[PDB]
């Protein structure tokens, strides 16, 4: 009932007939026709298209991108490379007749948690005048967050920031379920990580 | 006989006789009565004598069917011909769009079938014998006829604070409100984005700062809270105390609770920059993977003017390396005793405006102070009188008046609009060489026209009705005026008769050159007698609302899907005319063509007195220093000048 | 899998499927009344069934060659596994043969 | 260069290669008075030529894989281009088409 379903439908029966009668051989045409084989996506064969692809987002993320008249830079926190991520899956739908799919979802977006890192403690520093060279690249066994109730020094200016960092990715970890999830009305894109 | 046969690559083979054979053997085959080569052999024979000793694959094709539909044999011809030109076709699909001639994305080469499939069967089973004699001529041009089965309107302006407020559910996707800016953005997007695809128009968002300053103070709260946390200390009293401006501090040379009162304004002015410019970045992808405008500049605080600036800044430095973006279109709102005269609240933000219109296109100038767009109801201490504000789009539409019921533009918008062809009603009464009988005779046949589209007006109106309201799930819940009591499958027809007809027209310095000697930017008298038809139709447009209990309006057409198919079917007809149909593209609805030279005060002097009489939408466009976009936006104060985009 | 590449499922997909009826071939070879000639008969009719099916796979891997990089502007200038060395007006012949093709059954 | 590889030239070399004798034919194409139709009897029997030439070569290729890539010790454990990954029993196919195929005139 939607406009764009009505279109979709008038254009694959539109291109279906014709794929039947100009593009097909005579022994293909006999056995589609008897019941005997079923050509996936045969709207789609004009459009010399493809099924998937695995999105190696290193290459986007690293660098940016510039399809169309737009462009972007690229990624230097967690906020940002989740977006671009669903930039990447919801650009590629328009340009294939299948499913998209992240591989490495965690190796692609790790050094992002880092980089989070080092803002939240640069913001300190500026407000509590130190030098803090020493916790960029100290290493972290996890990233859990615990309640500040007693500390003092340089042990609650550094679980400030682990804390600061943990918030900032759940809200871009729901963001990106949120918005994978609303592309039905605007059929939805079907999306695997 | 035949030696040599060239290939259709390039090939050079020798001639074999077993291959005409075994070919008229194949389309012997599949005919009700086939035969054995008592015919082969005399055609064969014939086609090998008779030759040039070297021919080519269609050359001898060609023969082939010039002798089957010869002798006594016409059935086996007819299937010849046939598989020919189906393997023609199928091998010109490998480099062309042979398809799309029979009737490059693979979702624009979808669209475009669907656009084509679409629009004869519309053309033939639902217009009425009148109206589609009247199309077929060159007469009224029916926009976005593709989109006709499908009941669809134009656009609308969104109320956001709706879904910011209480969150949307559209099909298994629902959010809730948002609680900072980092949402509000997304959420604007998503909506434009979503309604996008129930609509064949653009989409617009009104009060662009009034919506998100709320959001403003919320990440302030936030960041007070998160710095209180780490210090042990008790700013309770710093939630609601009232901030002059935004601005960024260095942090320097401070210490104490006076220190800490501004990192936090210094990490909320980030977050909203990042804000800003991610909502950038968004419309402008989308668009290039959606017509989007933003209205805004009538708000005194220190949320609304936070936001203006870090827009109207992230809009300098443009997306990625520095490139110019296309959209989304922005406008500003610009009122005496807000932000025009150098001693009021928000100058600062207009002279930003004006140096960002140097660099970058954008924005535009919607002159709040004209007769036609100033509301009663409007007092600058009510916090919601955004309501009661003139707001516009991209694509030249204003929707303020309303015959049953108030004067807002907001959760309104257009139902449909056609274009009406007028420099063919001129040449077609060219010869007359009586002025008086000339004229008497082209308002006749303006009537006549114009009472032909208010009737195909008033049809798609009524097919426009009887649409259920699950067919637009985001438009008739949340973003349209009695959107919020009517159940699913119930038909809109209750609140459908809210929106805005146009009726356009395209060209008039053409029409005055094929009815007096010049146009309207060159002799006073052509200048009165245009006035004078722009006005008998506005006349006639009140007619029409007051008998089919519409409302119509007058419209200066984009020309976007119109600029050039009225003039070749007007020379393929009525022949290279000096000034009138020698040109190629007719000039627009009512503008000073671009070849008369002339300054900007005479264009704007004599272009002004038409924005009174087009309603549905008009333009002040002007080609070309923050001093220039000044001077062309005071020219527009002085005037009644409603909507300008001078570049 | 890759028979001239590497074992990598980065950068790759499918070009297109197509499935194939096998309960029609049982209900045709089913007059027969011995139990041992019957699926003989069976895999001499799917034998035909799967070379149709490949050839017209072939078929539409020729067709969907000859498909300029311009027309899937983010898939042929960073998605795809040799995408880099290619042009926009270059045809995608050569990178195109990394993809799979599939025959389905029911 | 390669059609389905890098443009390099360590590791890689010549498979077969043929020679085609064009001075018969030229000879064979002597009795005809009229230039252009001589000419055309000789590209004529030149195509033929060539496609039994190409056959040929086609055949060779594929009698020269199935060989153990035991039978050269040497080459195919570090000399050409996609060995070390070969066992000692398996067939060469899968790096035989890094080669060339040659044609040749005198
Ligand atoms: N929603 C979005 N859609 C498209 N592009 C986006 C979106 N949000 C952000 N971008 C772009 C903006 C940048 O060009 C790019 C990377 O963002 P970001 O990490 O802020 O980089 P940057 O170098 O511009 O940051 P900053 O200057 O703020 O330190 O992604
Ligand atoms: N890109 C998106 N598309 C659609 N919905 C989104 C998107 N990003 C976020 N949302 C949803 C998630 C929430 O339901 C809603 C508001 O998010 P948010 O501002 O984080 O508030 P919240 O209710 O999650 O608060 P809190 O996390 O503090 O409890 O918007
Ligand atoms: N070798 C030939 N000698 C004479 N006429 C020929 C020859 N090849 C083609 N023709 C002419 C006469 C046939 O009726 C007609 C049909 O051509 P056809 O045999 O289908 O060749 P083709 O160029 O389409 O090859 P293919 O289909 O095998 O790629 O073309
Ligand atoms: N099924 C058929 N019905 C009718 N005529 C046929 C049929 N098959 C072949 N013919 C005729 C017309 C063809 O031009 C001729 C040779 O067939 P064919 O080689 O398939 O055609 P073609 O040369 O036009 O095709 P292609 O361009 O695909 O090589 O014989
Ligand atoms: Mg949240
Ligand atoms: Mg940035």
């Amino acid at each position: 009932d939607t406009p764009a379903g009505m279109m979709m439908k008038f254009a694959s029966e539109t291109t279906k007939p014709f794929v039947d009668d100009y593009l097909l051989s005579e022994d293909v045409r006999d056995a589609v026709m008897h019941n005997y084989i079923h050509i996936h996506d045969k709207d789609y064969y004009p459009t010399k298209s493809l099924t998937c692809v695995q999105h190696p987002l290193d290459v986007i993320l690293n660098h940016g991108f510039t399809a169309g008249h737009g462009s972007s830079r690229p990624a230097k926190r967690i906020e940002t490379a989740a977006v671009l991520a669903c930039i990447s899956l919801e650009t590629c739908q328009n340009e294939m007749h299948g499913g998209q799919a992240i591989p490495a979802f965690d190796f692609y977006l790790a050094p992002y948690v880092r980089m989070s890192y080092q803002e939240e403690v640069k913001n300190l520093e500026k407000l509590t005048g130190e030098d803090l060279s020493n916790l960029y690249d100290a290493p972290i066994d996890d990233y859990i967050e615990k309640p500040l109730d007693g500390l003092q020094g340089r042990e609650r200016l550094e679980q400030h920031a682990i804390n600061k960092t943990v918030n900032r990715v759940h809200q871009a970890m729901e963001a990106f379920i949120h918005n994978m999830n609303t592309i039905h009305s605007r059929q939805v894109v079907f999306s695997s990580i | 006989m035949i030696q040599t046969v060239v290939k259709r690559d390039g090939r050079i083979v020798g001639f074999n006789e077993q291959k005409i054979m075994a070919a008229i053997r194949k389309a012997m085959l599949h005919t009700d009565k086939g035969e054995d080569t008592t015919l082969i052999e005399q055609i064969t024979d014939h086609i090998s004598y008779r030759g040039k000793s070297q021919m080519s694959v269609e050359a001898i094709q060609d023969a082939i069917e010039m002798e089957l539909m010869k002798s006594a044999r016409k059935d086996v011809a007819q299937k010849y011909i046939a598989y020919r030109n189906q393997r023609n076709i199928a091998r010109k699909a490998k480099t062309r769009d042979v398809f799309m001639s029979i009737v490059d994305t693979p979702a624009g080469m979808m669209m475009k079938f669907a656009s084509e499939t679409t629009k004869p069967f519309v053309d033939d089973y639902l217009l009425s014998e009148d109206v589609r004699d009247a199309v077929m001529h060159n007469y009224i041009h029916i926009h976005d006829k593709d989109y006709y089965p499908t009941k669809s309107l134009t656009c609308v302006q969104h109320p956001l604070d709706v879904i910011l407020n209480h969150g949307f559910t559209a099909g298994h996707g629902s959010s809730r409100p948002a609680k900072r800016i980092e949402t509000a953005a997304v959420l604007a997007c998503i909506s434009l984005e979503t309604c996008q695809n129930e609509m064949h128009g653009g989409q617009a968002i009104p009060a662009f700062d009034f919506y998100l300053a709320p959001y403003v103070r919320m990440s302030y709260q936030e960041e007070v809270k998160n710095l209180e946390k780490l210090t042990g200390e008790d700013l309770s009293n710093l939630y609601d105390a009232p901030i002059d401006d935004y601005i960024e501090k260095p942090l320097d040379g401070l210490q104490g609770r006076e220190r800490l009162e501004q990192h936090a304004i210094n990490k909320t002015v980030n977050r909203v920059h990042q804000a800003m410019e991610a909502f950038i970045h968004n419309m402008n992808t989308i668009h290039s993977r959606v017509f989007s405008s933003i209205n805004y500049g009538t708000d005194t605080s220190a949320e609304g003017r936070c936001i203006m600036r870090e827009i109207l800044q992230s809009t300098y430095q443009g997306v990625g390396n520095g490139e110019t973006a296309i959209f989304p279109i922005q406008i500003w709102k610009k009122k005496r005793g807000v932000n025009y005269l150098p001693e009021d609240r928000n100058y600062d933000l207009y002279k930003l405006a004006c140096k960002v219109t140097a660099r970058r296109f954008f924005p535009n100038f919607l002159n709040l102070d004209a007769t036609f767009n100033q509301n009663e109801k409007w007092r600058a201490d009510d916090p919601e009188r955004y309501k009661w504000e003139i707001a516009t789009m991209g694509c030249r539409t204003r929707v303020f008046e309303d015959r049953w019921g108030e004067k807002t533009s907001i959760a309104r918008g257009n139902l449909s609009f056609s274009t009406i062809n007028i420099v063919k009603l001129a040449i077609e009464c060219m010869g007359i060489e009586n002025e008086k009988q000339r004229i008497d005779m082209f308002f006749a046949k303006l009537d006549n026209i114009l009472d032909i589209t208010a009737k195909q007006l008033d049809e798609r109106f009524q097919f426009q009705k009887t649409a259920m309201a699950k067919q637009f799930p985001l438009l008739m819940k949340y973003l349209w005026v009695g959107a919020e009591n009517l159940k699913p499958e119930e038909t809109i027809e209750s609140v459908i008769n809210h929106g805005t007809l146009g009726i356009g027209f395209i060209g008039l310095a053409e029409c005055l050159v094929a009815l007096i000697g010049k146009h309207h930017g060159e002799s006073e008298k052509a200048q009165e007698l245009g006035l004078k038809i722009i006005t008998y139709m506005r006349d006639r447009a009140n007619e029409f609302s007051e008998q089919y209990h519409h409302n119509y309006s007058i419209l200066a057409t984009p020309a976007e899907g119109l600029s050039g198919k009225f003039t070749k079917k007007d020379r393929k007809q009525f022949g290279v005319i000096p000034g009138v149909t020698d040109r190629d593209y007719y000039t627009n609805s009512n503008h000073v063509p671009v070849y008369y030279k002339c300054t900007a005060l005479k264009k704007a002097q004599i272009e002004a007195p038409y924005h009174d009489l087009t309603r549905g939408g008009h333009i002040f466009y002007v080609e070309i220093n923050p001093s220039v976009i000044e001077s062309v936006v005071d020219m527009m104060d002085k005037y009644n000048m409603g909507y300008g985009s001078v570049n």
